[PDB]
RNA sequence: CAGAGGUGAAAUUCUUAGACCGCACCAAGACGAACUACAGCGAAGGCAUUCUUCAAGGAUACCUUCCUCAAUCAAGAACCAAAGUGUGGAGAUCGAAGAUGAUUAGAGACCAUUGUAGUCCACACUGCAAACGAUGACACCCAUGAAUUGGGGAUAUCUUGCACGUUUUCUGUUUUCACGCGAAAGCUUUGAGGUUACAGUCUCAGGGGGGAGUACG
């Protein structure tokens, strides 16, 4: 309970980006603090992801849920593959 | 002469099954593995009418039966084993269970150890009868 | 040995009884019908 | 041999080689019993109630 | 005639029991193709304790052990254990009306790739200067001993032979072990061990048992009268 | 407006082959036509094509099993089995 | 005996024996504490029923277990019971 | 006219509900394990007078070692409780006599 | 190896083609003895082997938060022993219907040996019980001594943190003609008390015995 007890908190104070494409996009940029990836996905999308993850020493969490458990636990109505914070304030 | 190559005052033990309903009684000699059989005579076998099958005198006159028997056999002690009907039904002996103990004790053979081997379910089937019991 | 005077006959049956009757009428009422 | 008892099987081949006969028509299913190792036989219990 | 065919026999226990030779029985004599050794390969025997022990401490005296039928050499039978139990009379006289039954059951593999499962019973008791009516235990504490039982016999009994653990679990040296670490927990009455089943056997090796049975005597069924 | 009491999709039937069989044939018929739950998208885009066979609507995913609903209750206790007899092998 | 009681007015020994809100005015039972710690020594205000953790700042931090009662203070500190 | 407080059983009012029943020891009739009458028996294997012969005959019961007993619990119907004078009907006043 | 079963006594029934009895096993389906009680849990119906696991519920403790958010009910909704109904499984035990022996003037019954539906599981119906404490829900006052289940506060025994001893306390659950009430039986901090000295709040039902819970809708 304690990440979905913090991802309101960044919702409250704080800054991210929802969905693969942009997720990638503050990895290269660099401008990033934490990526959060949903139990089913796919493996290759998966690889890719934990591989910029990995070459930019960037923090990476495993949800365990659904990725329509995590686009509800962002307070969306939508389902989400990936979350990065890109700005914590808490 | 069929006995074992033991001496003159030499114990032989084998095993007594004594099964006493209410309304007949066994008593049967095994040895202690319970799979050989020596002799096995019934109250039924020793009286003529059905009523008294499970009377004391009809399983006395079966133990000394079982006692001349023996002697052949050559066994001279036997451990006792002893049951009522159980399962689902009376657990309590039936009329002949004292009196072929007894008459066993009295026509010079020696007794060892004594065991109830009634059998007892933790959980039960149903028992006959309605569940308003037997009606007289 | 439990119950006072009940009148009539033991009333569970006197209830079947009428039971009987009830769907004896339903089929008369249904051949007619 | 290798398909621990209790395991439910489907395209099981009654002899070895055979590329599977037994236990394929829809739904159908066998169940492993116990095998024997001195003879290397398992025991099958097949749709139809019958044991092989 | 019945008797013509009978061969007498004896029955030989493990070395460690003081009375090695404890019972005797018949056998019919080989007759074509049916060996007698095939059909006395197998059969168990039971014995009281108190009679293989040659002791009179009043406690081996309410227990009895099986022995089975591994191997026939000559008219001399060798056994393994089976399983012990406690006497119905013995048992049934435990019970009390206003105090906590706790029964356990452990399954345990010895070093020889025996199998064997024990049924541990224990009964509270009421302490010095108690004066409640019962002495009822509360759930947690039973759990908790029943977890430290299956913790400390899985253990002791995990690191010997299956010669080692029958030693153990007669001369009762497991059950005071027992009994010393879980009053701690809860003040006991008494703890039994009322019954241990051998449920899997490794495959047959003559040369563990003859090991077993050390210095076998001889038996005089065939000597000439 | 309803536009039936009760008949649903056996209106077409008219009066014809008795009411039982009608009412036992529904329950399959509306199951079969039935949107079901894809776990690997997390959406409700399964439909069957031909007795057996489900395909997801936006993912090029194709399943076998059922004949009328996706899953039958056989076999998620044989998946339960065949998960926890594994993890005691392994 | 040989005393009467007056409602109004009651003696020690009745209201001690009583349940906080059945007294003629409730009130609480708790109070507040000074407590040391091991071998660190400051000082830290602790609530007498505490439910969470209560730590010493700068230090190990371990003290104040709960219980469902009064909290249980660890044997490397010294506590004095606060005035009021 | 109610004739006892507990109506005959061991159950009051906001106790329970249902309480499972039991086949009788003799007729096997259904009855509430509560309501049925339960003794303890512990009664010797033999009699006085057959168990010293028994004694005299065996090596291994003498005077430091007893014989085995029989432990039972019997739970009865009202009816076969009274029939088989385990129980006995007593006076109006008399009724409220609980023994232990 | 010569009978076993069953009864007040017997007979239907099984048995040298080996019954009954004895020992160790294998299969399948139910059930969880003794410990088990004027004990515990649940709204009621109900709930008893062990281990792992999921979501709940009550009481207790608090110098935490909030600030009237409550009580009780037409309409409307959910759950509800057993028997019974539908579709798939299962089928050990017991056993409505039925069959065969006995009792009897008769015996279709009570007794004996059997046996189909059922009894057990999944999903869907039914909505009835002496579904009883024959006692609607919420709130106040009330005599004495016990006992007992769970939590908390204060200060002798035993094992090596647990249990126990004494005294208080909150919640539950019971037992010894309290005042008083009642036609009586009886009830009594737990009311059937605090009512002609008749008013705390809401709600369901009754008005001599049948016809009748029947007829019609
Ligand atoms: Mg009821
Ligand atoms: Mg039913
Ligand atoms: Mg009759
Ligand atoms: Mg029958
Ligand atoms: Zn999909
Ligand atoms: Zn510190
Ligand atoms: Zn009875």
């Amino acid at each position: 309970d304690t990440i979905n007890a913090k991802l309101q908190l960044v919702m409250k104070s704080g800054k991210y980006v929802l969905g693969t494409q942009q997720a990638l996009t503050t990895l290269r940029q660099g401008r990033s603090k934490l990526v959060v990836i949903a139990n089913n996905c796919p493996p290759i999308r998966r690889a890719e992801v934990e591989y910029y993850c990995t070459l930019s020493k960037t923090p990476i969490h495993h949800y365990s849920g659904n990725n329509l458990d995590l686009g509800t636990a962002c307070g969306k109505h939508f389902r989400t593959c990936v979350l990065s914070v890109t700005n914590v304030g808490d | 002469a069929y006995g074992p190559n033991v001496k003159k005052g030499d114990l032989v033990y084998g095993v007594v099954h004594i099964f006493a309903s209410f309304n007949d009684t066994f008593v049967h000699v095994t040895d202690m593995s319970g799979r050989e059989t020596y002799v096995k005579v019934t109250g039924g076998m020793k009286v003529k009418a059905d009523r008294d099958e499970s009377s004391p005198y009809a399983a006395m006159m079966a133990a000394q039966d079982v006692v001349a028997r023996c002697k052949e056999c050559g066994i001279n002690a036997l451990h006792v084993k002893m049951r009522a009907v159980g399962g689902v039904r009376t657990k309590s002996p039936g009329p002949g269970a004292q009196a072929a103990l007894r008459a066993l004790a009295r026509a010079g053979m020696k007794i060892g150890r004594i065991e109830d081997v009634t059998p007892i379910p933790t959980d039960s089937t149903r028992r006959k009868g309605s569940r308003r019991g037997r009606r007289l | 040995g439990t119950v006072s005077r009940p009148r009539g006959m033991r009333p569970k049956w006197h209830k079947k009884r009428i039971k009987r009757l009830k769907l004896r009428r339903r089929r008369m009422r249904q051949r007619s019908k | 041999g290798q398909i621990t008892e209790g395991c439910i099987v489907c395209n099981v081949e009654a002899k070895p080689g055979d590329r599977g006969t037994l236990a394929r028509a829809s739904g159908d299913y066998c169940i492993i019993i116990s095998h024997n190792h001195e003879t290397g036989r398992t025991r099958l219990k097949l749709p139809s109630g019958q044991k092989k | 005639e019945t008797m013509a065919r009978k061969e007498w026999y004896d029955v030989v226990a493990p070395a460690n029991f003081e009375k090695r030779q404890f019972a005797k029985t018949i056998c019919n004599k080989t007759q074509g193709t049916r060996i007698a050794a095939d059909v006395l390969r197998g059969r168990v025997f039971e014995a009281n304790l108190a009679d293989l022990n040659q002791s009179a401490g009043e406690e081996e005296a309410y227990r009895k052990v099986r022995f089975t039928v591994q191997e026939v050499q000559g008219r001399n039978l060798l056994t393994q254990f089976h399983s012990m139990e406690v006497t119905t009379d013995k048992m049934a006289s435990l019970l009390r009306k206003w105090c906590t039954t706790m029964e356990t059951t452990v399954e345990v593999k010895t070093a020889d790739g025996y199998t064997m499962r024990l049924f541990v019973v224990a009964f509270t008791k009421p302490q010095a200067n108690q004066q409640s009516r019962n002495c009822y235990a509360k759930q947690r504490l039973v759990k908790w001993l029943r977890m430290r039982i299956t913790k400390m016999i899985k253990r002791r009994l995990s690191k010997v032979q299956i010669k080692e653990a029958v030693s153990l679990l007669t001369r009762n040296v497991l059950s005071d072990a027992l009994v010393r670490r879980c009053n701690p927990i809860l003040p006991l009455r008494e703890l039994r061990i009322r019954k241990v089943r051998v449920v899997r056997t490794p495959k047959f090796d003559a040369q563990a048992l003859l090991s077993a049975h050390g210095t076998i005597p001889a038996s005089v069924e065939a000597d000439q009268r | 407006a309803k536009r039936t009491v009760k008949m649903g999709v056996m209106g077409r039937y008219g009066t014809r082959y008795g009411a039982n069989p009608r009412k036992r044939a529904k329950k399959l018929e509306v199951s079969q036509h039935a949107k079901h739950f894809c776990s690997f998208c997390g959406k409700f885009a399964f439909r069957r094509k031909a007795v057996g066979i489900w395909r997801c609507d936006g993912c090029s995913k194709t399943v076998a099993g059922g004949a009328y609903t996706l899953s039958t209750p056989n076999n998620s206790t044989v998946r339960s089995t065949v998960r926890r007899l594994r993890e005691l092998a392994k | 005996g040989f005393f009467d009681a007056d409602l109004s007015y009651p003696t020690v020994r009745t209201e001690r024996m009583k349940h906080k809100r059945r007294r003629l005015v409730q009130g609480p039972n708790s109070y507040f504490m000074d407590v040391s710690c091991p071998r660190c020594r400051q000082v830290t205000v602790v609530y007498s029923h505490a439910t969470t953790s209560v730590e010493c700042k700068g230090c190990s931090k371990k003290l104040c277990r709960p219980t469902g009662g009064k909290a249980l203070l660890v044997e490397g500190c010294g506590y004095r019971r606060k005035p009021d | 006219t109610t004739k006892r407080r507990n109506h005959g059983r061991s159950k009051p009012a906001h106790s329970r509900g249902r309480v499972k029943p039991i086949h009788c020891f003799n007729c096997g009739r259904l009855t509430p394990k509560d309501k049925a009458v339960g003794r303890f028996v512990v009664r010797r294997m033999l009699d006085a007078a057959s168990a010293r012969d028994v004694a005299e005959a065996s090596p291994v019961y003498g005077a430091n070692f007893p014989m085995p007993r029989l432990y039972m619990k019997q739970r009865f119907c009202i009816a076969c409780a009274i029939h088989s004078r385990t129980v006995r009907a007593r006076p109006v006043g008399n009724r409220k006599i609980r023994y232990t």
